[PDB]
């Protein structure tokens, strides 16, 4: 039900696209998102 | 590869790749969702 827009990962290879910006800086303007320490599976555990 | 470039006065740093965007005949620059340039028409080859 909840859609998480950031969901930080390794997105440099992902970023390259026809509509490159696709977005919330797309990293290029200096804004990134760090992953949580506890993954969703670890919280589920 | 990551190069510096100057395309008809527009300058910057980046990797230039083959585009699949279709510019209409009068367009020279393209921009993304955040009003920054993300594509150019080559002044000599007219490739986007
Ligand atoms: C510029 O000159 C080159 C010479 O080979 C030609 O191939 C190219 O099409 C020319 N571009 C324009 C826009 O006239």
């Amino acid at each position: 039900k909840v859609t998480l827009a950031d969901a930080g990962f390794i997105k440099q290879y992902g970023d390259c696209l026809g509509d490159i910006a696709a977005r919330c800086a797309q990293k290029f303007n200096g804004l990134t998102v760090l992953p949580p320490l506890l993954t969703d599976e670890m919280i589920a555990q | 590869k990551c190069v510096n470039f100057n395309f008809n006065g527009l300058t910057g740093t980046g990797v230039l790749t083959k585009s699949n965007k279709k510019f209409l005949p009068f367009q020279q620059f393209g921009r993304d969702i955040v009003d920054t340039t993300d594509a150019v028409r080559d002044p000599q080859t007219l490739e986007i």
